[PDB]
């Protein structure tokens, strides 16, 4: 027997729990609670213990709807952490927040669980190889190339290219890249985790037939779950990853989307658990919320975990505390503006805001750095020169000003890229481009030799000679 | 709504009331928060004495409140468990210092973290400890080799000085703390690296740098990841600053680098809200300040009574956005003798190190150089701060006199030979050949980008050539003339050997 | 400073 | 209900609890409440600008002229001790509240014209024992010449569950007669 | 005084001890904690109670620190405030907020104390004196005269010269001055504490080898304190200058820096002794604690004290609660910039927002306001121009407007002097301007007899007559 | 100053007096109005005894409002 005790409050998602006196729970440990229902019993609100607040009580913030928990009914302790199930049975599955199948299929194994609050690998156990990883898009290829094993953190305001261009990555990606990746839908639409589920299963990669050769796990904290739901899915696809690291030794990816609504739910739970409120809105405890995720995500000598997500800056602001926090435990930023949105060169990726920890002349080479970082050169250059330019105009400057102007004003226009995937939306087909070839385009822009073509025949293209025939092409239609 | 009255508390007072006794010898728990805890009973404790828990973490009584104490916990107190025992170790938080440490890398609990054994140190000292007074100091007057020209020329840090490293994201920061270190591996002094708050990957790949450099004879790596609490975060610049203080007693010249200072000040503004107390501005404590005084006011030059070693802090702190009118940035100016400015927008301009000499300062200025440097470098960051300011305003004109283009041309010289590359460290007798043949206009005749690329090879040239000019430059300390008549013999056949080319 | 510098611009 | 008072009224049933003076205890607080009834004495005990050894003493003077375990004192003791004298109303009616809930004696009211007999007393006395579970169960009369047909019985922690059998059919119709 | 007070709570720097019902302590007592350190001797951690708090618990403020005080450490009031040491013995001695002799010599003389906390004089004995006193610095001397007897701010942010300017003046104004200088560090670095006290003892006013002889002498509370020694060293020290003033009735002088710290000081105890945060994050009790402190610094008819003080600003905003507040309590201000630090121009006082109350035609004579005005009027007319001329250019300017941008762009740069505590940061042997010469600069700069001379000549020169021969020493070097 | 009262209390003094004394510079002016003559009034600054106002209204645990000042 386990014991049992009844809720004293409810406020909210934020349950308190008395106990009997000498038998509480410990930290973490979920609370199946019975619940009452309109039909049957319904019991599968669950709530999982922060806190102890003496008398022999505890608070617990449930994960799913607090409605029906009538003050006054049982509440069972577990005994463990929350625990989700992991290995074969994920594979080719929608889950939900605690480890249950939602995709309306046969019940998973009940049997290879793991607690989800597992503690990150020691610092002897990390490795230190850095390899670039490429994926096709120019803005990452020259400028802020992505590392195998190393977090990537993708940000932005509302609408400004995110989750098309973690679609992208995926579309390159995932279907060469011969390990399983768990996307994780951490306060996003459910459209999107239904468009996602059917590409995957009308492609092939979630085949209904045979779903054991499926090698993709998903799961969703999407937007009508309580605070609680979208504060653990992200530890939920955490375990569903780290399980296949740790034991199959397989490189895995991850895609979390977007793990600024996993903040925002610690913000929303904390000011309901009665902690003091820390800087404008958020809980005290955010770089340690973040760190427990973060950490936990490293690559090993064991294996790989590589993590594309979208972090969304709130009100199109890269200084608030949430993105601010995150800036720190990502191996490359790449922020979405809203200028280059507005004025549509998509995909918006602020360039010299993008950073990598890996453009270093030892793991890229010589000359791709050299080349890197004369095209930010010249971009800051143009950057800097903008005001005078806004004000005034072009005529004003010295020929070796607008030389530069000239050059950025092409590679900006270049540095677009038409996608795979929005080529619903434009019309442009889809065009994937290496980084040896993104290269030599950008020695032939910075070279001069494409100079005297004018400047929107860069606008959306792929390889460089797409855009010396389309200069060639709009000189036929007079 | 008062705690430390949970009705079994009422009722052990309540059995025995006619007594004035104390329970000073045990305590009890009655809250377990988000890392901190409630505790009930330690009638005698300090504040800030380490008090252990029934599990077996240890805690400090930081809040020593009326008749409950709110204790912090230097762990995750998740096997705490209410209503149990803890106790009093007596100690206040001390950690054990020797000469083992070196090399290897440590919690802020001061055990080893990479697993290459257990170490072993019979003296210990306090993780908190004060800041030698006016007595047990002296003025700062001895050279640190930074290895980056422009630091070592224009911003002069000494053995002794605390130069705030203040920055953006990923505009060099950490590069430049790094180079600092491993340039040291000729002059014996013992660097402390303590990364607060960071990625592990980071933490990883700057100790193998370091152990491919062969910086492991000096170092101590006091890092923690981010999964640590705030506690722990807290409380690791100060274990850093311990063990470099042990050092810096026994006569040793040290080099701490806080890693950065914002994260453990963040760290401090979760404890400060979790334990209830009142927050200020950008809900931050009041007293960061006085505790980044408290830590930072501990490095500084020995007097000739207690066996001058010296201890140097170079503080790291992060600025969102390039701004100083946040909290943290400006306490940690305002404590530091100067600031080092970094502007990321000088960085992706190509000029890097990106040192915004502007507004960069050094407060302890050429007292703080050999003779030498003391002497070519004796006006030039302000002659720099003028040509800068009158090149941002020849943009503003269209026709100038020769004169002043050609000081123009000059100063763009100088600036063209500052630019010194990563892991690319220039010695004393490189930087001073190199200003001398800068700030006298040996350089005005030719290219912008011939600059670095015909100085470069100058040196090479030097180095196999003259090396009275070494013996001159390094044992003595002092510019003389007889250098510089080598040094003008040196410039005038590279001269003719580039005109060759 | 902030406020006084945005005012600055504006004139 | 755990507010600054019931946990100090749950201590002292705790207390008389283990050591078997529930029912006695019910009485001294009886007299305790019909102490602090009067406006002088809880007004000599609350305000906190009269001394505290003088307190000690007038306190020990009520115990030897009224004859108190320190089972009950240690009880005023703490409270004034601890600055919660205050509350000392507060906890005197939980007191017989929290020791009526472990011992069993739930109270039953009733609110109407009722000139009732032992009858009707005692079957929504056991009638209230099978649906409430009540150890020992006990009635509360009020009469009340408004409601006209039934009656209005209240029960539970508070008296929060009720169903009158007088009104509420009244209401019922004046509700569905439009409705 | 006997009485045996016990803590009753240890929230970090604040205390609540209580007392038995007969005694209570009177508010600004001291306590005296008779407790014990690491090695169990007896350890004296002197406080002071700022509140009473009722129910016979008073709420204290430690002067030192506390790692070590446990619940039920016994304190004995002392029945009085802080009593800090006077005469002639405070001379020479480096001092604590505890009047205890930091240096490493013997103790002081303790038959003469007096109490830190008085009120300001009465105001019938405020000394209506007016005088000019050259100070030499060329800015200082001409733009912003300095009042004798009445308090001078040195506004600045970080690190752009305030320390350095006031050390220069006390190297330029104690060995001329006429009487005694006292010295009171509120939060500054420890070294540079002791940079200064290396540097006046080899500059002979301490004479160290005989003592009271000496004309400084020197209190500290500085950044390593608990907030209650850097809250009461400005307390202290102005202690010492009132004795030096109203027993001795000789001219004194207070340089007090940084009082910045001692209102921060003053908040960070203030958030945890209860009271409601004010604005930013002071005090409530801001405005009329900086009277109870600035308003015994005056100037009185038995002799006169000028204090020149340096007052930091918080991100380089005047706007600031505590400038804002300083800004009423002192005469002679002076404004120090960060265009003008960074622009290479030092020391980096702001020539249009540094501004005194001296600067008068019945004070300071008439061809010197004349002058002062009119330089202040070209320059301001340059910095109006400049937001034009930026984006215009400088071909599109009439003669009478571009003669102002180059004599503006002459004067600031002839405003920079290399001071003597400077030598180190330009390089370049000490200067000492009189205010004959400058004005007589700015009569031949303005006058229009120097436009031929490069706009760089007047860069680090002391007299008009150096601006001179530096000017043919670079015109000579780029003609060869 | 042969016909000017002027009432002064500087900062040094309590909030209380700075908060009292533009009442008792206006009673005056109020009672020199009403003996049928021309008066005047010079407040200086309004800013101090707002601070002080505020001072003594943070104090009282009153509220704070806009900027720390109390709604009054
Ligand atoms: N390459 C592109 N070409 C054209 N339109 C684009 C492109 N990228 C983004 N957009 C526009 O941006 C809109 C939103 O982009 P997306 O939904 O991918 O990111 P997001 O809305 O920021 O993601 P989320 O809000 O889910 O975090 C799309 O409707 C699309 O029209
Ligand atoms: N002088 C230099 N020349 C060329 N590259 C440099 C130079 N200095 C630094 N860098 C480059 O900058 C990169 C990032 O620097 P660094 O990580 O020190 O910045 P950071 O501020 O520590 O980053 P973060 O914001 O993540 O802390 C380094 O990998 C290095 O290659
Ligand atoms: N008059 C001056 N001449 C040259 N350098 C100066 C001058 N004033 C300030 N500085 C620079 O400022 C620094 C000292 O500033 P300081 O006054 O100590 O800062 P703060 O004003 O914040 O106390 C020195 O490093 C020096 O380079």
């Amino acid at each position: 027997k386990k014991n049992l005790g009844r809720i004293a409050q409810i406020i909210g998602p934020v349950l308190d729990v008395a106990f009997p006196p000498g038998k509480m729970p410990n930290i973490y440990n979920a609370l199946i609670v019975k619940g009452r229902d309109t039909a049957g019993q319904p019991m599968n609100v669950t709530c999982e213990v922060q806190q102890l607040l003496g008398n022999n009580r505890v608070r617990a913030v449930a994960m799913s709807a607090t409605d029906g928990l009538t003050r006054g009914m049982e509440v069972i302790d577990t005994g463990a952490p929350l625990s989700v199930p992991v290995g074969g049975a994920t594979l080719g599955r929608i889950f939900n927040v605690l480890g249950e199948p939602v995709d309306n299929l046969g019940p998973v194994d009940t049997r290879t669980t793991s607690p989800i609050h597992r503690s990150a690998p020691a610092f002897t156990q990390l490795d230190t190889k850095l390899s670039i990883f490429e994926t096709g898009i120019k803005v990452v290829d020259l400028l802020a190339p992505y590392r195998r094993g190393g977090k990537i953190g993708l940000f932005g305001g509302a609408g400004v290219g995110k989750t098309v261009l973690i679609m992208e990555l995926i579309n390159n990606i995932a279907k060469a890249h011969g390990g399983v990746s768990v996307f994780g839908g951490v306060g996003e639409r459910t459209r999107e985790g239904n468009d996602l589920y059917m590409e995957m299963k009308e492609s092939g990669v979630i085949n209904e037939q045979n779903i054991a050769e499926s090698k993709v796990a998903l799961v969703y904290g999407q937007m009508n779950e309580p605070p609680g739901a979208r504060m653990r899915v992200g530890l939920t696809a955490l375990t569903m990853a780290e399980y296949f690291r740790d034991v199959n030794e397989q490189d895995v990816l991850l895609f979390i989307d977007n793990i600024f609504r996993f903040v925002q739910a610690g913000s929303e739970v904390s000011a309901l658990l009665g902690r003091m409120p820390s800087a404008v809105g958020y809980q005290p405890t955010l770089s340690t919320e973040m760190g427990s995720l973060q950490e936990r995500i490293t690559s090993t000598k064991e294996g790989s975990i590589t993590s594309i997500q979208a972090v969304y800056v709130p009100a199109d602001d890269l200084t608030d505390p949430a993105p601010a926090t995150t800036f720190a435990h990502l191996d490359a930023t790449t922020v979405l503006s809203r200028g280059l949105a507005a004025k549509g060169i998509y995909p918006a990726v602020d360039p010299l805001d993008s950073t990598s920890t890996m453009l270093q002349p030892r793991i890229v080479g010589e000359e791709h750095y050299e080349i890197a970082q004369r095209v930010k050169e010249t971009l800051q250059r143009y950057k800097e020169l903008q005001d005078i330019i806004a004000i005034l105009g072009l005529d004003e400057l010295s020929e070796e000003d607008r030389l530069t102007v000239a050059r950025a004003r092409k590679i900006e226009r270049f540095l677009s890229q038409p996608f795979f995937v929005a080529e619903v939306f434009t019309g442009s087909p889809g065009k994937y481009v290496g980084l040896a070839e993104t290269i030599r385009g950008f020695q032939l822009i910075l070279s001069g030799e494409l100079d005297s073509l004018p400047e929107q025949a860069f606008y959306l293209v792929g390889n460089i000679d797409e855009a010396t025939a389309k200069a060639m092409n709009l000189e036929m239609e007079s | 709504i008062r705690a430390d009255e949970i009705s079994k508390i009422i009722r052990e007072r309540i059995e025995g009331y006619n007594r004035e006794v104390k329970v000073v010898n045990t305590g009890t728990v009655l809250q377990v928060g988000d890392g901190i805890a409630r505790i009930h009973g330690l009638d005698e404790v300090m504040a800030g004495e380490l008090v252990e828990f029934e599990e077996g973490t240890i805690g400090i009584a930081l809040n020593l409140e009326s008749n409950n104490v709110g204790v912090v916990l230097m762990g995750d107190g998740l096997m705490i468990q209410e209503g149990s025992s803890v106790k009093a170790t007596g100690r206040i938080a001390q950690i054990p210092v020797s000469e083992a440490y070196l090399g290897r890398v440590i919690n802020a609990l001061a055990k080893p973290i990479d697993g290459r054994g257990e170490i072993t140190a019979s003296e210990s000292r306090l993780i908190e400890s004060p800041a030698p007074g006016i007595m047990s100091r002296r003025s700062v007057y001895e050279p640190l080799q930074t290895g980056l020209i422009a630091i070592d020329a224009m911003i002069p840090v000494g053995r002794g000085q605390r130069e705030l490293i203040i920055g953006d994201r990923q505009t060099g920061k950490t590069a430049v703390a790094t180079d600092t270190i491993l340039n040291q591996q000729g002059q014996n002094v013992i660097c402390v690296y303590v990364a607060i708050g960071q990625k592990a990957s980071s933490v990883a790949q700057v100790v193998t740098n370091f152990q491919e450099r062969g910086a492991m004879e000096y170092t101590i790596v006091v890092a923690e990841t981010a999964d640590s609490p705030a506690t722990l975060q807290y409380l690791a610049p100060y274990t850093g600053a311990a063990l470099a203080e042990y050092f810096m007693y026994r006569e040793r010249h040290t080099l701490i680098i806080y890693d950065d200072l914002s994260k453990q000040a963040q760290a401090y503004r979760q404890m400060s809200l979790l334990l209830r107390r009142p927050p200020g501005r950008e809900a931050y404590p009041g007293d960061v300040f006085y505790l980044h005084s408290r830590l930072l006011e501990r490095a500084a030059k020995l007097s000739s009574l207690l066996g001058e070693g010296s201890m140097t802090a170079l503080p790291i702190v992060e600025t969102q956005a390039g701004d100083v009118s946040a909290y943290i940035p400006t306490n940690v100016i305002s404590i530091t003798d100067g600031q080092i400015f970094l502007s990321a927008d000088l960085f992706n301009a190509g000029i890097r190190p990106a040192i915004n000499v502007g507004i960069s300062v050094s407060r302890v200025g050429s007292a703080a150089q050999i003779k030498a440097m003391k002497k070519v470098a004796g006006k030039l960051k302000l002659e720099l701060a003028q040509f800068a300011e009158l090149e941002a305003f020849a943009q503003f004109a269209s026709d100038l006199d020769k004169a002043t283009q050609n000081q123009l041309a000059r100063g763009q010289r100088l600036r063209e030979l500052l630019k010194q590359p990563q892991s690319a460290p220039l010695t004393v007798e490189e930087q001073v050949m190199t200003i001398y043949t800068g700030t006298n206009g040996y350089l005005d005749s030719l290219e912008l980008d011939q600059v670095r690329k015909y100085l470069v090879e100058l040196r090479t040239y030097v180095k196999t050539n003259k090396p009275e000019f070494q013996e001159i430059i390094s044992s003595t300390k002092t510019f003389t003339e007889e250098a510089e008549a080598l040094l003008k013999e040196a410039i005038q056949e590279q001269m003719e050997r580039f005109l060759l080319q | 400073a902030n406020l006084r510098e945005l005012r600055d611009r504006i004139g | 209900v755990d507010s600054t008072a019931s946990r100090y009224a749950s201590a002292l049933a705790d207390v008389a609890d283990v050591t078997g003076t529930l029912e006695a205890t019910n009485s001294d607080v009886e007299k305790l409440i019909r102490i602090f009834s009067e406006e002088p004495v809880y007004y000599f005990f609350a305000n906190p600008v009269i001394s505290i050894d003088n307190k000690r003493s007038v306190l020990d003077e009520i115990i030897t002229t009224s004859g108190l375990q320190p089972h009950t004192a240690n009880f005023i003791n703490i409270l004034i001790d601890s600055e919660r004298i205050n509350l000392v109303k507060e906890i005197l009616n939980e007191f017989e509240d929290v020791f009526n809930k472990i011992t069993g004696t739930e109270v039953a009211v009733v609110t109407s014209v009722v000139k009732l007999e032992n009858d009707h007393l005692a079957q929504i006395a056991k009638g209230v024992q099978k649906i409430t579970g009540a150890k020992n169960v006990r009635i509360k009369t009020v009469i009340d010449p408004s409601l006209v047909a039934g009656f209005t019985i209240r029960y539970g922690n508070e008296g929060s569950k009720l169903v009158d059998m007088s009104v509420k059919k009244q209401l019922e119709e004046i509700a569905a007669q439009l409705e």
